[PDB]
DNA sequence: TGCACGGCTCGGCCCGG
DNA sequence: CCGGGCCGAGCCGTGCTTT
């Protein structure tokens, strides 16, 4: 659904060609996401290679440690890279102290 | 490298049974059955007691917030620390509602009484539960009088048995 | 403390509980445990892939993950027989006749 | 998925006009007028004013308006840049937002004509923007999110929450 | 195994729905004489009994007597799909499934799983009923509906040649009075002055569902339970036991 | 390593105060907001140590608390645990007194809970409510993770922290 | 280890014989004496969420109407006007308004109130230079006050006077007695606790029976006739988490049984008046009609014991005694700066001035949803007894004596944590004729 | 002490329901010629006048005059409890209770407490009315229902032998035109063209529950409140005055 | 660790007088 | 045909405590 929304956005609001062109979940393989812990301000880029039938997010131990997570009960987020690139803005962030948490102010490539 | 291999990485149950039980009594009954089956758990006296030390805080902590609570309007969000003495919201025409209802105190009383009567708990917890019930039924003595009689009584309760013993 | 609805699976260091095995599986090691799916089934499916549990010895908390290479529970049926349920399909087949769980199974800890 | 405490599909303030569910469409269909605090942008050439980043008349980018908290004098960004973001006639630091009036019907109709998405039943917004700029989000994004059944987060992204295993 | 067919399935559905308003789990006593039911509400305030002899069954075969226990909510939900001009068929084999069939312009079959419930025997002796009043369903239903406006308790006063009902609120007052000279009462037999009071919720729950052309007789006394009856299909009968107030 | 947002969120402000009660000498103070409670014990303790090092390198004197400060902080810790959260760690009052006596910086902040204290109108303090961030730092940082802190001190070649080693 | 004072026996000293005195007394007030009619719903099918609100509103109405009548006694108050019809008054008139104190803030000019009555809310300002500005600075909300001043068509009601129900300055002295009679006050026995000191209580019970040391004490003991206990007679069960380790008698039945066994040792000519407290088996919120009978039967079975309510008023030889536990002091201490637990006389005098035993709602005192307010002091008494603070004190205010009887439980871990200093085993002695404390016993040597 | 008897309580209840949608408390003045009431909208936007002469009632006996202050909700409920052919009797004795007695198969009695309500006597004589049109209640009811969809404002236009009512919105638009050849417009007396606008909520409140065979009279003018009046039982009448908007 | 539970309102559909 | 009775969504509030 998120990829369909991004394709609709690109075709209608901006007048550019579609990017994902997916009809089944297996058409998202090879596309990039962003992982973000609920207490950090930096993200890390990952790649989709498969799907399982469980309610967990499997990943390398280095991937979970780069988000300062411990893997004994924690829960994190994933979002499509293009969605965050097009939609994220620093002008929608709340003005209290805890407003810059959970925000990808920078991403790590390696 | 790794030490142990696996046939499938996502083999087994996929959803917890805890997410398919609706009532609290049903959850407690299923959990106690599970504890009874397992040989090395010893439910009968530690599981139910340590569980009772989770419903007792709820009961005692909701009766102490009923006697010091703030009222609120349905249409507005205004909160009054004491009820308006005309019975209506001063700044509008809506009616006032409680923030801690009467049914919030005694939602876990039935399960607690079942736990007390069925299993072996120390007399401290049993007396605490009996006195909690007596205190719940005594705060509303002159707002909800018992004007309804009954045909059949004595459903094998435990509080009256403890009192008469 | 025990919350209503969350079972306790073993008393502290009691024989007949979780058998400690030293090792690391394909999908465990960071802070997670390894559990045979048969003992996931034979506890009324309270445990599921990814369900957290509060542990005693190494730390406090872990996530369960299926490992079919280790042993499962030993159960006592309704007619008095004893069986070694080391298999997932056998656990599905014999679930309804269980009277007492003699042994709970293994737990691979890195 | 991740959804705010009341679910939100666009970061656009509606106030009390939309009711309990902050439905922008319901307020628009009943002709209600809402009073909220937003940021207004002004076209340098012709002079259109409203909560939008592009002028419909000419398709050129507008400039944020700075208001005086005491005298309600409006200055464009270029003018306020020289003034050091302080009112000369008064003496108070300016603000980019002020409490204003909006007619949801015109905005919603313009958005629907913009993206050609007419068949949407509900479209939820916020009671009030929490930022210091109170800059709103385009309504076309909210319409497309409502059409494709996705929800927004505090910074404008769509997120999915799951347990992590190695 | 047994086979039961009934004419006018809508009346059976209405009767089952009326029974369902107070109790949730109940079991049916089907025997050679017919079928009967008895249960008590969870609050132990009301008792309902009902029997259906073989006289009102067009076709009825059974190998003896058996107890059948089904969920009431599912039963009434299935029964409410019927119509006033269709026949109802109840059948069960050796399997523990209750097959329900409605035969109108077509035939449809419903499968309902069975359940086991405690069949505790609860009965009471004939209490001394000093007063007995026979009145129509419409008058008592109207009296209950007026009484529900002002208060939550309804009061009975029975006197020789004068039966009256009252319901007084905080400031508003409601009163209903009638005599045998009036058309709303069939007969009255009182042994002495009688006064009592019963709640409005239970009375509204049980009285609802009574046709206008129904003869309802009430037996009650002084600070003692109330008994109400109405004949079904000129052969059956239903009982209501209600605990008094104060 | 620049991932968790403690430097951006937890450290609300840094200010310099004078010991008007004892010597009118200057020292450094740290203000902790709400988000610092999510950073972690290592981050909190490292923040305390960095504040100590910066105060040393700025040529500033040591915080010299009055006894009323110690009573106020002990009462704050006790009430916070009693009425808000378990804290996952219980510092004994002797440990709290030792920590207050041997910390060269002022660990304070704004109010994060709607509970008043008894020792009101303390000099140098502009609030009479619970400072959840500061007390949570003091409980779950230097105290709960003293082993890692002394390891960092030994690796870092920092003097003046011998009390923690003892 | 389950000693419960089973075989404690104390016998009267034959060397001293009590004198004969007519036992003229009566209970003038009890909560289970007023018949509170339950409120009826505004329609035929009302539910739980509205009856409670109606009962609370009716309670506040009764409080306001009860405390407004008392104010209009001194002639200094006149021209009472309705708050609602304040827009139809001239600017040169003097009016008085009576209502409830919603809130009270402080500004540089003075204080701003939110007085409310049956017919709307009004704002009030009191200039800092007012002669009564000191009195109005330390009044806590929900009390009933009177304001006098000039109204303005622009909102604020400018006032120059502030009134409390207070106590009259003049009273007539009662006729004397044919012979003196003495009474004793005790509170907070806390039977069944580890910190309860039993030896001091046994020494006191011996003292009551003639085991005296001086001639004057022997004369007083031969004359004592009454005895009043003011709550917290047992340590209770489940009061706080982790109390089980603090109990010697962890059974409420056994706590009451041991307490009954202890008190049976007094002479039969001493009549007990026992009232419940916040640690007994009794109603969760005040007022408390009585003990739970099925739990506190052994103390009911005492032959000379008379069980009273909280609060209750007792008349001995025409002298009124307002006996209460005293849970309302904590609110006064918390709200008014400059007062401490170590000096409970001043908070008690403030409560007497306001003529209500627990003014504020929603603080540290639980208030039950009643239709009638029974906590107002309708009639001014001769003596006032209280407890619950474990500190002894005594003051006199305009002819009435205010006493705070001490405890018998030694300092516990919590009181040490909060820095509270108990003064156990202190017992005041009151003369019936003058209703004044004439001697204080001290058995703290053993405890 | 007066006794007033009415036949066909349903019409009385309907009239009370229409009269009770604007004010909550109103006072009735009972007098030999009849009962008259003149309430006021809480927001001071719509006027309502009542006039019930003694000719309608089958029995009308009263001496002197008296005011009757009652809240509308309780009386509306008591009257709505009346069935199709129930005789309605209004009686007041020495007591402060307003008795409502209903006669039929059973004698059902209700009592209400009178409430003191201030009377604001403001008589409005004849006003300069530009145009006067009488139309069937069905036409206005349907037109208001149709215009409620598009917006919240109705525009009334009257001209020489032409009656047109229009509503406009952001995108939609509804217009209804009437003339003498239609069955709704009975006749039209207009001296000069006029146009004015009114709210839809109030119009729906006043127009709802109007019979199909009613000769509703409408009189209005340029930027002036509209006057509406219809007759009841050929002798009674109800008069509406609604202030315009903008 | 926070989620789990009660209560009030407000339309959209039947179903009946 | 027109008016209620009723469900099903939604949106708010709340979870031991010695003087
Ligand atoms: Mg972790
Ligand atoms: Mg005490
Ligand atoms: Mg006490
Ligand atoms: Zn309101
Ligand atoms: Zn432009
Ligand atoms: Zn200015």
């Amino acid at each position: 659904k998120v990829a369909k929304f991004v394709d609709d956005l690109l075709e209608k609001f901006y007048g550019l060609p579609r990017f994902y062109n997916a009809e089944k979940m297996e058409d998202l393989i090879g596309h990039l996401v962003i992982g973000l812990a609920p207490h950090t301000s930096a993200g890390i880029v990952g790649r989709i290679i498969g799907f399982v039938d469980a309610l967990v997010g499997y990943a390398h131990p280095y991937f979970h440690a780069a988000k300062r997570r411990n893997c004994d009960g924690d829960e994190d987020a994933v979002m499509l890279l293009l969605d965050a690139l097009l939609n994220f803005s620093r002008y929608y962030l709340p003005e209290k102290r805890g407003g810059k948490m959970d925000a990808p102010l920078v991403i790590t490539t390696r | 490298k790794f030490t142990h291999d696996t046939d499938d990485i996502a083999l087994g149950p996929k959803m917890s049974l805890y997410k398919q039980l609706g009532d609290m009594e049903e959850k407690v009954r299923r959990q106690l059955e599970v504890a009874k089956r397992i040989r090395a758990v010893d439910e009968h006296g530690v599981a139910e007691k340590i569980l009772n030390s989770h419903l007792i805080p709820d009961l005692r902590g909701n009766l102490r917030s009923f006697t010091r609570q703030e009222f609120r309007c349905v249409k507005c969000n205004t909160k009054f620390r004491r009820p308006p003495l005309n019975g209506k919201c001063p700044v509008c025409g809506g009616k006032i509602v409680l923030t801690v209802s009467k049914g919030a105190i005694e939602k876990y009383l039935g399960t607690a009484k079942m736990l007390v009567t069925e299993y072996n708990v120390k007399n401290y917890t049993r007396q605490r539960i009996c006195l909690t019930e007596r205190d719940i039924d005594s705060l509303f003595e002159n707002v909800f009088p018992e004007t309804q009689l009954t045909l059949i009584v004595n459903p094998n309760d435990i509080c009256q048995r403890l009192v008469m013993a | 403390e025990v919350i209503g609805g969350r079972p306790l699976f073993s008393d502290p260091s009691k024989p007949g509980g979780f058998r400690l095995r030293y090792g690391r599986s394909r999908a465990s090691g960071f802070a997670t445990w390894g559990i045979n799916p048969a003992t996931m089934i034979l506890v009324d499916e309270f445990l599921a892939i990814g369900t957290q549990l509060k542990t005693e010895r190494p730390g406090k908390g872990a996530v369960v993950t299926p490992v079919t290479t280790i042993e499962g529970p030993i159960v006592k049926l309704k007619d008095g027989s004893v069986l070694r349920v080391d298999d997932y399909n056998l656990a599905l087949k014999v679930r309804e006749d269980v009277e007492e769980i003699l042994y709970l199974g293994d737990a691979v800890i890195a | 998925e991740r959804k705010m405490k009341p679910p939100v599909q666009v970061l656009f303030p509606i106030g009390l006009a939309g009711g309990s569910s902050r439905d922008i469409k319901k307020a628009a269909e009943e002709g209600k007028v809402a009073e909220v605090e937003i940021a207004f942008f002004k076209c340098p050439k012709c002079g259109h004013v409203g909560p939008e980043h592009l002028c419909p008349n000419c398709g050129t980018r507008k400039e944020l308006l700075w208001v005086c908290p005491r005298c309600n004098a409006e200055y464009p960004e270029s003018q306020a840049e020289g003034y050091n973001y302080t009112c000369p006639k008064c003496n108070v630091k300016l603000r980019p937002y002020a409490k204003r009036k909006i007619r949801p019907s015109e905005l919603l109709n313009r958005a629907m004509e913009n993206v050609k998405v007419y068949g949407v039943d509900k479209l939820k917004g916020v009671m009030g923007m929490t930022s210091g700029w109170k800059m709103p989000e385009p309504l076309e994004k909210g319409l497309l999110r409502a059409k494709n059944d996705v929800y927004v987060f505090k910074d404008g992204t769509i997120r999915f929450d799951a347990t992590d295993a190695p | 195994p047994f086979e039961i067919v009934f004419e006018g399935a809508k009346e059976f559905a209405q009767l089952i729905e009326t029974a369902s308003r107070l109790i949730d789990e109940a079991a049916f006593k089907v025997t050679e004489e017919g079928i009967s039911m008895r249960a008590m509400d969870p609050s132990r305030v009301v008792l309902i009994d009902l029997n259906l002899p073989a006289s009102i069954f067009s076709k009825y075969e059974v190998d003896g007597e058996e107890t059948i226990g089904v969920n009431m909510d599912h039963l009434k939900k299935v029964l409410k799909r019927g119509k006033a001009k269709e026949t109802l068929i109840l059948r069960k084999g050796e399997e523990n499934f209750l097959e329900i069939s409605l035969q109108g312009t077509a035939t449809r079959t419903f499968k309902l799983p069975l359940i086991d419930v405690e069949e505790i025997e609860v009965d009471l002796p004939e209490l001394p009923f000093t007063a007995k009043v026979v009145i129509l369903g419409d008058v008592i239903k109207e009296a209950v509906k007026d009484a529900s406006l002002v208060s939550d308790s309804m009061k009975f006063i029975a006197k020789e040649n004068e039966f009256t009902m009252r319901a007084e609120g905080e400031t508003q007052e409601v009163e209903v009075k009638l005599t045998l000279e009036d058309e709303g009462l069939l007969d009255i037999e009182v042994q002495e002055e009688t006064k009592s009071a019963y709640g409005i919720s239970y009375l509204s729950d049980m009285v609802k569902g009574l046709g206008k052309a129904d003869e309802v007789t009430i037996k009650f006394g002084n600070e003692m339970p109330m008994q109400m009856e109405y004949y079904i299909r000129d052969e059956g009968r239903l009982i209501f036991l209600l605990a008094p107030r104060v | 390593e620049g991932i968790v947002s403690a430097p951006i969120e937890g450290i609300a402000n840094v200010k310099i105060k004078r010991n008007t009660w004892a010597d009118n000498s200057e020292y450094l103070a740290l203000y902790y907001a709400g988000p610092i409670r999510s950073s972690g014990g290592t981050a909190q303790a490292l923040s305390v140590l960095v504040g100590d090092y910066v105060r040393r390198k700025l040529g500033l004197d040591r915080f010299k608390p009055s006894e009323k400060h110690i009573e106020r902080m002990v009462e704050e810790v006790d009430l916070y645990h009693r009425a808000v959260t378990r804290l996952q760690y219980h510092p004994s009052p002797e440990e709290v007194r030792l920590a207050m006596r041997n910390i060269p910086i002022e660990i304070t902040g704004e109010a994060t809970d709607d509970v008043e204290v008894s020792h009101r109108d303390v000099p140098g303090v502009e609030t009479n409510q619970l400072r959840g961030g500061a007390i949570l730092v003091l409980a779950e940082g230097v105290l709960q993770k003293a082993k890692k802190l002394v390891k960092y001190i030994d690796k870092m070649g920092i003097e003046g922290w011998e009390w923690l080693k003892e | 280890e389950y000693s419960k004072y089973e075989d404690v026996v104390i016998e009267w000293n034959p060397s001293v014989t009590p004198v004969q005195i007519e036992k003229n007394y009566e209970v003038k007030f009890d909560v289970r004496q007023v018949k509170l009619r339950p409120p009826k719903v505004k329609n035929g099918s009302g539910k739980e969420g509205e009856i409670i609100v109606e009962a609370y509103a009716s309670l506040f109405k009764s409080r306001l109407s009860k405390l407004k009548r008392i104010l209009r006694e001194n002639p200094e108050i006149s021209n009472v006007v309705d708050i609602g019809k304040l827009n139809y008054v001239s600017g040169d008139e003097e009016v008085t308004i009576i209502g409830l104190v919603n809130s009270k803030r402080e500004t540089n000019r003075g204080l701003i109130f939110e007085v409310e009555d049956k017919t709307g809310i009004v704002k009030v300002f009191l200039p800092k230079d007012s002669e009564d500005y000191r009195e109005a600075f330390k009044v806590l909300p929900d009390a009933v006050v009177a304001f006098k001043g000039f109204y303005s068509k622009k909102g604020i009601f400018f006032a120059n006077k502030f009134y409390l129900p207070d106590v009259p300055l003049y009273r007539k002295q009662k006729p004397p007695l044919e012979e003196k009679v003495y009474a004793i006050l005790i509170s907070d026995i806390h039977v069944g606790s580890r910190e309860f000191c039993e030896k001091a209580f046994l020494k006191f019970l011996e003292w009551l029976n003639g085991h005296v040391e001086s001639k004057e004490e022997e004369e007083i003991v031969s004359r004592v006739k009454y005895l009043i206990i003011a709550g917290d007679v047992v340590d209770g069960i489940g009061i706080y988490p982790g109390q089980y380790s603090d109990l010697v008698i962890p059974d409420i039945f056994d706590q009451y049984e041991a307490l009954a066994n202890l008190l049976a040792n007094v002479p039969e000519h001493i009549t007990m008046f026992i009232g419940p407290g916040n640690a007994d088996a009794a109603r969760p919120a005040i007022p408390q009609p009585e003990f739970y009978k099925e739990y506190a039967k052994p103390i009911y079975k005492l032959k000379n014991a008379i069980i009273i309510s909280n609060p209750a008023v007792i008349r001995l030889h025409g002298r009124d005694f307002l006996i209460a536990h005293g849970r309302g002091i904590e609110d006064v201490v918390s709200f008014v700066p400059g007062l401490t637990h170590h000096k409970p006389g001043l908070p008690m005098v403030e409560l007497l001035k306001m003529r209500h035993l627990a003014p504020t709602f929603g603080g540290k005192v639980p208030i039950a949803p009643d239709p009638e307010d029974l906590l107002v002091i309708e009639e001014v008494p001769d003596l006032v007894q209280m407890g619950h603070v474990h500190v002894y004190d005594a003051v006199v205010y305009r002819g009435v004596q205010l006493v705070n009887s001490a405890t018998w439980q030694a300092q516990t871990e919590f009181q040490k944590m909060v820095n509270i200093v108990p003064t156990p085993a202190k017992v005041p002695v009151v003369d019936v004729e003058s209703a004044r404390v004439v001697k204080v016993l001290d058995f703290s040597g053993w405890c």
